[PDB]
RNA sequence: AUAUAUUUAAUUUUUAUAAUUAAUAAUAAUUAAUAUAAGUACGCAAGGAUUGAUUAUUGAAAAAAGAAAGAAGAAUAUAAUUUA
């Protein structure tokens, strides 16, 4: 088949979660922009690795995680977005 | 001429060893560099009539050169031009199987015998294996890939056919 | 390949947005306990998170407007339904050849190629056997050089009564995947191969009855040997083991060939169509009337045969139009030559 | 500890030289043939070994930037008629350089012509005891 | 419950040990319907460093997996071994009394 | 790489380890009169027991206002299923509560859910009037039970509107969306809730473990094997000490914290009593109980 | 085999339908003794056959070891004879005759 | 590989060079893989649903064969959205600082989103920049008024101390003049140390102080909530000075230097 | 039938450069768009022009955060696109061109990290775009000169007399479509431009966030940098005597302006002046990187 | 008899019974009048980012016991002429060719007027894989 | 520098049909140099990069059911090349 630009030139491959947007404008790397300001390249191989046993607890919203009121009904704290056992 | 492929680990094995570093690309050398007689010697002892008394000194300086261009030539696995010298037949051969008997080398010889052993534990391990591998349809197609002798006069005799072009187009 | 660890499959390692089962309806959050009392107490059961629900509502947005940048990512809904080629699933069954001859031809390059011509009678898919109706284990068998009924074995013109196919002289098996199969008594033409195309071949050589240690093997029967005690290598004490018996696999003299020999990955020449001949660059060992059987090559150097960049196979099998006449259609007419390639 | 090197199997087993008859192997033989010579690749050709024996011939080898070019006097043909199969034996010699060649035809970087499908058997058996005398001479300065 | 020693409960009513008029010769016992081996237990470390090991017909063919490896190969696998090794340390000497239970 | 250091399958403790580290722990074997472990494997203590050891213990000096919310809170099923003879409990436990420590949001929050449950929005009324005349500003908590009270009552959604309005108003309640979208969402909550009564509230399922010692007492509920969900008494009371003494600590969760929390460099390896089984301990006797005078009848389930 | 997939995966209703083939078929399936494939190679009772019931992996017993031949109808004819649980009314009882 | 092979290349490489053994179901695993979808843990219990366990160990399958149709089940729906409700697009880009509120601010953004008690134009950000901050940022911030009490410290050692340290970085914050916005009251007699901080819109907040927290605890409190409130400003609509480089930030990389040229 | 013809607009971009008609037709003419920070915006605009075709030859979108389009003191490259008028059938190329900034990296990249990493405001860039309108010899399908004399008269610009009125129009549009029509003009503008930077360079001049060092730049673009890539600029547009306009701005020139010079004397394509400009320089960090962007042995 | 083989000899027949106790479920099913294919649940979850920041798509496929019973009993169409005339490409073209000529630069040596679009040596010699989204050659 | 036992190499003669099970990680430690990678970072200069694809050895691996005293050729390679 007929050469492919999208097959010439590489993309990043990052996880969705970690993802910013979905726009063809962040699809890039991050260390692009400051690259990209410095008006140099930067080939900085094996950046991190995740872990041996990669861990996250759940992240809420910016006003959620630290605004939440502390209503609770029989057993069971209860919010507008989140539920949660109780002693 | 680029060096042959389990040879070249070889290399790179024994020298890990003897150094205690990774190899350098430049020292291995994968591409064997070989030199060709000097275009003023060939027609120097042309020339030089058979009184002359120079003509021994000049004779006896090709005739090293004419082996060290031996011991270079064995060390790669490159399809080359061979000529055989009892019926003049010219047919393309790897240099490291053929010259193997006139080089004289003992690492060639202890290399053979380990690829032999080598062979006997694949062997061993799976009766069967050989059925597969080694077949009169597998053994004629690999004594045609490696020509160790003339397929007219069946004689293990060989030369340099670029040698001897180079010798003869000068003398 | 790449190792991936199942450990690792949490929705902070998905490419796309990680979809739980919950039940008959996929969701973007875990499945809440319906008995509360089940809630572990630092189990935080989420019904709305607002970062989640943007994440997956901008990708199905830009999903559903831009079908042209996001054309890669349909492959995560609506995937290729079964029954279409597949380039990594589907395996089409072979035919079965007969060696007709020997020539040789040259390319355009100046290469001369000593070829061996095979020729291919009458295929016909003849039967269907799958064991217990397994994943996988479903195989296709393919039968050639029809033959009269006073020629066969009691038996096996039984079995080609019981099929209803005409009685064939071999039947070969292919296994292959459901979505490959052909009716019964389906005509196999040879154009169901591509001249370039790899192919693996299955013969047997020719006898040469009971041969000495030495022709057998070369000059690898000469010498066999093999030592698996433990030796000292520094005179500090004694001990070792004493080489018994004779370990199996040793080299010796007995049958020479008249064996199934397979060759893998021979590229085919050209193909005529008009006569059922292909041709291979291989010399073969068999003899002249040697049932081969080809097949089609899974992958080379990690790479698969089928692919959009080389070209798409005859799936499920090759099937002529119906205005064709090979019979009035001329013998230098049927020539299809593969693109050229050295080997050197 | 064991295995079996022979296989009784009938699909292995079973020949065709019975049914080799339907076949019109020969007339593929010359359908290839023709294609070749409509090609270009070859020229048909019909003489006999006697008469070819003997005829001084050119050969050009095309070759980048100059096609070598060869004049030589045909040794054997070892086909009377046009064929796949083929084979001319040509012998060759340079300044102080003999040579003997096997032309196969139907090579398309390689162009070979008799001059003339008349040939001489006194010039053949000239060139012949040349060759026959400078193999000899090879031979007893080699060993 | 642990591998040996529901190998060894289970051995003792395969190979009929539990009835009053065992006797040897006649091989006679109940059939023991084992569930869950899947979820069998053994204590730490063993999975990892008790090893079982044999001997094929060709030379230098001395096999050694772990537990682990056999588990992750067939969980019934570790199971039938143990049984093997309780009968045969009663009944070794006949074929039949030691592949028959 | 592939031969794993640690291994959560299979399992490496047997059957009768559970019932040793269970009486090595501490823990003692109650009745289900008193309490038993659910289906989470958590300690549920029946509102019977629990209004006992409110009635033994309301004189002691360690009884505490969160104490009498707890006992309140046990009692809320109850309530739900008879509101006759169970608020005449909660309203004893708002008349010592009343007597020793007085008017608090806990307490007033407390037994507004109990008349929230025992359908009564004249009392919730009542007692948001009380808070507002004695000074305690209605919390959250407070127009939450509002909220829910009139939605099991079957108050409008307009009458539920006006106080989530007031809320919103006085400011207990921050809301981060449209006032629309967050009554919603308030609604949504609340209505998966449900009721004891409703059939389709999780309040609704009534299936409970029911037994005596939790089926897997090696249990995780965090990450490694060192935050178990049963420990100790003495690392318990570690652990209630230092809740109070680095209350601190607890407010931020900061990314150096939560990737110092990933075990992945953590020591496990078997210690002696891996290999020796959990040290046998006594359990606690019970000689002194007397006989079960109904030991042939059965007992019912808790709510 | 045929009368397999006539009578299970492409008409299944025959049998319901007509009480007198599912005997019929049932009483053959017994004269033929189909869950023994043993029987069919052995020659003398004395020493009983394997051919069916054992196989390996070097290449022996292969076409003819683990026949499937009559399980799937006799599994089809037991699902039926168990449909009258699920269906609380006896419609292949209802059907024949005692 | 006997019996069937798939095209796919080297699919069971990891497994070694065998197709056997496929009919088993319960491997070796670690946690989150194999039959550990029964037993609980924290992590996996949310970022795994317990259908998708799988085969553990080298055993991880590349290619996956099942019999039967198959059932595509539908895609989640959004919840909370007003049918026919046009919602605004934030077209994201390099181009605009990460550092920006406006780059996690909501993408996707309806009207039913919006506060209007607040008093904003638009809905506020979902997802908070991550960072360890030392130090105060008191550009968008009005005042703050640090009250505590120097009669006794046997009684609030660690949170006197703690206040103390937090006035003295409020002090040393990034601002041109922070001795004009902040200020200390001494009260003689106070129950304990408090913390108003007043923002450029009025809001008035408190940070909650308590025993074991320290005084970088109180400074990411404080600029938690400050973030919080700039993200409001923005959506109400009132500007906001951008942070940029100052003397502050010179001062900054002389300690970078510092420790860079150390290790 | 839509989707197909979208997809066509869209492997529109995947098409090669070799095989993209870019030499078809004689008469060609260089103008310059002006300088913008993200191009893709004037090339969005250039695509929804009515006319143009929306199906082009050959597209390429520019991405500045890419590793491999990244503008670097030593050029990545010039992007390329090309479009066809609909009515006149003439070419369009459009380049964006990456090699016109002449300031150098840091010395230590970390610091420079640490200085604008929590920074909320980013300096613009000044990336320009050239468009290329290329048409054969027509003399009644531009109307006549008279008429492009007419036109540029009225607009302050100039044009060819043989230009297609079609292509002209389209231009005018698009630049007006952007608002950047003061930006656009053509060599006779970009002269005034420069003699406009030169009085600027002259005159004194403010100060910036802060004064740009070898170990941390200012990003914001100097008087001395917009000169040196004015003068790339006019080198692009084939100025006649562009290189008597060097060899006179030479000695008064600084070394961001001496380095704009150099690229500029490389575009234009004699190596005479640039060896002399390379060899004049005093040795430094700008020597070091004009030595290394052309190749030599 | 070894002791795997043992093993397997005594076990199969049980495999094999168990498969069918397995298939008697399904059967129960087309036994109450109501004949329905297994239904397998659709993965939506199988392109991940490894460890090492790479992508890795698993491949699930499944079979239709109708369209198996179609394709065994239908012919297949007419195979495509251009499909069975167009001979299949010997050599595989890379996934990016580095022409090291561009005609675009005046100055061809000039290292920085050479166009973006033109691929690298570094995709030329990395670039042997299909990119991140397209899973397919 | 004696015909033996164990152990090996084979065979038990068309069997229509391979191996879900003994070869318990791997046929090279899933390679791998090489022109082109680069007259290029790094180096005052001299000189000198990491690196993986097309050129190679890379498919790793056992074909066990039918009626048996000619030569398994009616023999000069045709399953009868006309045939009295
Ligand atoms: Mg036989
Ligand atoms: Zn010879």
């Amino acid at each position: 088949l007929s050469v492919r630009t999208e097959d010439f030139f590489s993309k990043e491959a990052i996880s969705h979660a970690r993802r910013v947007s979905w726009a063809p404008h962040t699809t890039e790397k991050k260390q692009g922009a400051f690259a990209k300001l410095a008006r140099s390249n930067f080939g900085d191989p094996l950046p991190s690795s995740f872990a041996q046993e990669p861990y996250f607890e759940e992240e809420i919203e910016a006003h959620r995680k630290h605004h939440r009121p502390d209503v609770y009904i029989y057993k069971y704290n209860v919010s507008p977005t989140h539920f949660s056992l109780r002693e | 001429l680029r060096k042959d492929s389990k040879w070249l680990l070889e290399e790179r094995r024994a020298f890990r060893q003897s150094h205690q570093r990774a190899p350098t690309t430049k020292e291995v050398s994968p591409h064997v560099d070989v030199a060709l007689a000097p275009v003023g010697a060939l027609k120097l002892s042309k020339y030089l009539s058979p009184c002359s008394a120079s003509r021994e000194v000049v004779e006896h300086s090709l005739l090293l050169h004419r082996t060290v261009t031996k011991s270079k030539l064995v060390q790669s696995s490159e399809k080359t031009l061979f000529r055989c010298l009892r019926c003049f037949h010219v047919y393309a051969a790897r240099p490291r199987t053929l010259l193997r008997g006139e080089v004289a080398q003992s690492w060639l010889e202890y290399e053979a015998e380990a690829e032999k052993e080598e062979r006997a534990r694949q062997l061993a391990r799976r009766p069967h294996l050989r059925k597969k591998k080694y077949s009169i349809g597998r053994q004629r197609a690999s004594l045609a890939n490696d020509p160790r002798c003339c397929p007219l006069c069946r004689s293990t005799k060989a030369q340099w056919m670029m040698e001897y072009v180079h010798h003869h187009t000068h003398g | 390949p790449s190792l991936m660890r199942e450990k690792d499959r949490d929705m902070y390692h998905c490419y796309y947005p990680y979809l739980f089962d919950h039940g008959d309806k996929m969701s973007l959050y875990p499945k809440i306990p319906e008995n509360p009392r089940e809630w572990q107490p630092e189990q935080l059961q989420t019904t709305y998170d607002a970062i989640r629900e943007d994440k997956y509502d901008a990708f199905i947005r830009l999903r559903e407007k831009f079908p042209e940048l996001y054309q890669d990512t349909r492959a995560w809904d609506n995937p290729p339904p079964f029954g279409e080629f597949n380039m990594f699933y589907s395996v089409r069954f072979g035919m079965v050849g007969v060696k007709a001859f020997t020539c040789k031809d040259y390319d355009e390059l100046g290469n001369q190629f000593d070829c061996t011509a095979f020729w291919f009678p009458d295929n016909q898919v003849v039967k269907h056997s799958t064991r217990n109706g397994e994943v996988g284990t479903d195989k296709v068998y393919v039968g050639a050089m029809n033959v009269p009924v006073e020629f066969h074995k009691p038996h096996v013109a039984a079995f080609y009564k019981a099929a209803g196919v005409p009685v064939k002289h071999v039947c070969a098996g292919f296994p292959i995947t459901p979505d490959a199969y052909a009716p019964v008594g389906t005509k196999l033409d040879v154009r169901h191969f591509k001249p370039g195309q790899e192919v693996t071949i299955t013969f047997q050589n020719t006898d040469y009855g009971f041969r000495g240690v030495m022709f057998r093997h070369g000059f690898d029967g000469g010498y066999v040997w093999l030592g698996d005690s433990r030796w000292q290598r520094r005179p500090g004490a004694m001990g070792t083991e004493g080489q018994k018996r004779i370990y199996p696999g040793h080299r010796m003299a007995g049958q020479t060939g008249a064996a199934a020999e397979t060759y893998q990955g021979v590229p085919v020449w050209r193909i005529d169509y008009k006569n059922s001949l292909i041709y291979l660059p291989t010399l073969l060992d068999a003899d002249v009337g040697t049932y081969v059987r080809f097949s089609d090559t899974i992958n080379t150097k990690g790479l698969t045969l089928w692919n959009e960049h080389r070209g798409l196979p005859a799936f499920p099998t090759f099937i002529p139009p119906e205005d064709e006449d090979l019979s009035k259609l001329a013998t230098d007419e049927c020539q299809l030559k593969s693109p050229p390639l050295y080997m050197y | 500890g064991y295995t079996r090197e022979r296989t009784n199997r009938h699909f292995f087993v079973a020949r065709a030289n019975a049914f080799f008859s339907r076949l019109p192997i020969a007339r593929v033989q010359r359908s290839l043939a023709m294609e070749a010579v409509r090609e270009g690749r070859m020229r048909p050709w019909k003489y006999t070994k006697e008469q070819i024996l003997g005829a001084p011939v050119t050969c050009n080898f095309e070759y980048n930037p100059r096609p070598v070019r060869l004049i030589g006097t045909v040794m054997d043909a070892h086909t009377e008629e046009t064929s796949i199969k083929g084979g001319l034996k040509v012998y060759a010699r340079n300044e102080e350089t003999n040579m003997m060649l096997w032309i196969p035809p139907g090579n398309p970087k390689l162009r070979h012509e008799v001059t003339s499908t008349k040939g001489s058997f006194q010039h053949y058996l000239d060139e012949r005891d040349k060759w026959d005398e400078a193999w000899i001479t090879g031979r007893a300065r080699m060993k | 419950e642990q591998l040996p020693r529901v190998a060894a409960v289970a051995a003792q009513y395969i190979t009929g040990q539990h009835r009053p008029d065992f006797t040897p010769g006649m091989i006679t016992g109940d059939h023991v319907v084992i569930v869950n081996i899947k979820d069998v237990v053994m204590v730490g470390d063993q999975w990892i460093r008790v090893p079982i090991t044999w001997q094929t017909a060709y030379p230098g063919g001395k096999y050694r997996i772990r537990l682990t490896d056999m588990y992750e190969r067939d969980p019934c696998m570790l199971m039938w071994w143990f049984l093997k090794d309780e009968v045969n340390r009663h009944f070794v000497r006949k074929l039949k009394t030691r592949i028959a239970p | 790489q592939f031969v794993p250091l640690h291994l959560a399958f299979p399992r490496r403790h047997p059957n009768s380890w559970q019932e040793r580290q269970f009486h090595l722990l501490g823990y003692v074997k109650w009745p289900k009169e008193i309490g038993f472990y659910n289906a989470g494997d958590n300690f549920e203590l029946t509102p019977q027991a629990a209004y006992r050891i409110y009635k033994q213990n309301c004189d002691e000096t360690f009884w505490t206002r969160l104490h009498n919310e707890k006992t309140i809170i046990h009692l809320l099923p109850l309530v739900e299923q008879d509101p006759g003879t169970n608020m005449v409990l909660v309203d004893d436990i708002f008349r010592h509560h009343l007597k020793r420590f007085g008017a608090d949001h806990y307490i007033y929050n407390a037994v507004m859910q109990a008349a929230a449950f025992a359908k009564d929005f004249p009392r919730c009324e009542q007692l948001l009037a009380e808070m507002r005349g004695l000074g305690l500003e209605p919390n959250a908590q407070s127009y939450v039970n509002m909220m829910l009270g009139a939605r099991l009552t079957g108050k409008p959604r307009d009458q539920a509107e006006a106080f989530f309005r007031e809320g919103i108003k006085t400011g207990a309640i921050s809301a981060v969306m449209r006032l629309d979208t967050e009554f919603q969402m308030w609604m949504n909550q609340l209505e998966r809730l449900g009721s004891f009564k409703a059939k389709v509230g999780y309040l609704s399922v009534n299936e409970e473990g029911a037994s005596p010692m939790p089926r897997d007492m090696w249990a995780l509920w965090g990450w490694h094997r060192t935050e178990a969900k049963f420990i100790s008494r003495k690392q318990m009371i570690s652990e209630q000490v230092q809740n109070r003494v680095r209350s601190g600590k607890e407010l931020v969760g900061t990314v150096y914290q939560k990737a110092r929390r990933q075990p992945w460099a953590k020591y496990n390896g078997m210690f002696p009593y891996d290999y020796n089984g959990p040290a046998r301990r006594p359990a606690a006797s019970f000689v002194d109980a007397p006989t079960p005078t109904h030991n042939a009848e059965v007992c019912g389930t808790a709510y | 085999d045929a009368t397999t997939i006539a009578l299970v995966r492409e008409q299944p209703w025959r049998l319901s339908a007509s009480p007198a083939l599912f005997i019929q078929v049932l009483q053959f399936m017994a004269l033929i003794k189909v869950f023994e494939p043993n029987k069919w190679f052995t020659f003398s009772d004395h020493a009983p056959s394997n051919r069916a019931d054992y196989r390996h992996a070097i290449g022996v017993n292969h076409s003819t070891a683990f026949w499937g031949t009559g399980e799937e109808l006799y599994d089809f004819m037991v699902e039926l004879l168990r449909v009258e649980d699920d269906g609380r009314i006896p419609t292949m009882l209802d059907l024949c005759t005692r | 590989l006997k019996g069937l092979v798939y095209p796919l290349p080297y699919y069971a490489m990891w497994r070694g060079n065998h197709n056997k053994y496929t009919y088993n179901k319960s491997t070796v695993c670690l946690w989150g893989e194999g039959d550990t979808r029964s037993m609980y843990h924290q992590h996996y219990a949310h970022a795994k649903c317990p259908t998708d366990y799988g085969r553990g160990g080298r055993e991880f399958e590349y290619l996956t064969v099942k019999r039967g149709k198959m059932l595509q089940k539908p895609l989640p729906r959004v919840q909370y959205v007003a049918e026919g409700s046009k919602p605004v697009w934030l077209f994201k880009s390099w181009h605009t600082p990460l550092s920006s509120p406006s780059m996690w601010e909501r993408e996707v953004q309806y009207a039913e989103h919006t506060p209007e008690h607040i008093g904003a134009k638009r809905p506020l950000a979902v997802v908070a920049p991550r960072t360890m901050h030392r130090y105060l940022f008191l550009m968008h911030m009005e005042k703050v008024t640090i009250t505590v009490s120097p009669l006794l410290f046997g009684y609030g050692h660690t949170i006197q101390k703690a206040v103390l340290d937090f006035y003295r970085r409020a002090i040393s914050a990034r601002s041109p003049f922070p001795k004009d916005k902040v200020f200390l009251f001494y009260a003689i007699d106070h129950i304990t140390p408090r913390i108003e901080v007043t923002w450029l819109d009025g809001t008035s907040y408190v940070p909650p102080v308590l025993e074991g927290a320290s005084s970088q605890d109180l400074i990411q409190m404080v600029m938690e909530e400050a973030w919080l409130a700039a993200d409001r400003m923005a959506a109400e609509g009132r500007v906001l000075n951008p942070l940029a480089i100052d003397d502050y930030k010179w001062d900054q990389l002389v300690v970078f230097k510092k420790v860079r040229d150390k290790e | 039938e839509g989707d197909i013809l979208r997809y066509m607009a869209y492997d529109a971009r995947n098409a090669q450069f070799a095989f993209a008609p870019i030499r078809e037709f004689p008469n060609q003419q260089e103008f310059f768009l002006g300088e913008h920070d993200d191009p893709e915006k004037l090339m969005e605009h250039v695509d929804l022009c009515p006319l143009l075709f929306a199906i082009p030859h050959m597209r390429t979108v520019v991405d500045l955060h890419a590793e491999h389009m990244i503008p670097t003191i030593a050029g990545p490259g010039v992007a390329t696109s090309l479009y066809r008028c609909i009515y006149s059938k003439a070419l369009l190329f459009v380049q964006v061109h990456l090699s016109s900034e002449v300031k150098l990296p840091p010395q230590d990249p970390e610091a420079f990290k640490f200085m604008w990493k929590d920074s909320q405001v980013l300096p613009k860039m000044r990336i320009p775009v050239f468009v290329r309108v290329v048409w054969p010899t027509n003399e009644r399908m531009s109307g006549g000169g008279g008429l492009l004399r007419r036109f540029n008269r009225l607009f302050g610009t100039e044009f060819a007399s043989d230009i297609p009125v079609d292509a002209a129009m389209a231009l005018l549009y698009v630049m007006q479509w952007s608002g950047h029509i003061k930006d656009f003009l053509g060599v006779r503008g970009m002269r005034q431009r420069l003699a406009d930077l030169l009085l600027a360079s002259q005159q004194p001049e403010p100060t910036k966030l802060y004064p740009g060092t070898r170990e941390i730049p200012n990003p914001e673009y100097t008087v001395a940098e917009r000169l040196g890539m004015h003068v790339q600029y006019l080198a692009q547009l084939h100025d006649p005597d562009i290189s008597l306009t060097i060899q006179r701005l030479l000695p008064v020139a600084s070394a961001p302006v001496r380095m704009g010079c150099a690229k500029a004397a490389l575009i234009a394509g004699d190596r005479e002046l640039f060896r002399h400009i390379v060899s004049s320089e005093p040795p430094g960090r700008m020597q070091t990187y004009m030595t290394k962007l052309v190749r030599k042995r | 008899d070894s002791f795997k083989e043992h093993y397997h000899r005594v076990h199969l027949p049980r495999r094999l019974a168990l498969q069918r106790y397995a298939r008697q479920q399904s059967l129960r099913n087309a036994a109450k009048g109501n004949v329905k294919a297994e239904e397998v649940p659709y993965k939506y979850n199988r392109w991940w980012v490894n460890e090492e920041h790479e992508f890795v798509h698993q491949y699930a496929f499944v079979e239709d016991p109708e369209v198996t019973k179609a394709k065994r009993e239908t012919l297949p169409p007419v195979t495509r002429e251009n499909i069975w005339k167009e001979p299949q490409q010997t050599f595989f073209l890379p996934f990016a060719p580095y022409v090291r000529v561009v005609d675009y630069p005046k100055d061809p040596d000039a290292k920085f007027l050479k166009p973006v679009n033109i691929p690298r040596w570094k995709d030329y010699m990395q670039r042997t894989k299909p990119v991140i989204p397209r899973t397919w050659y």
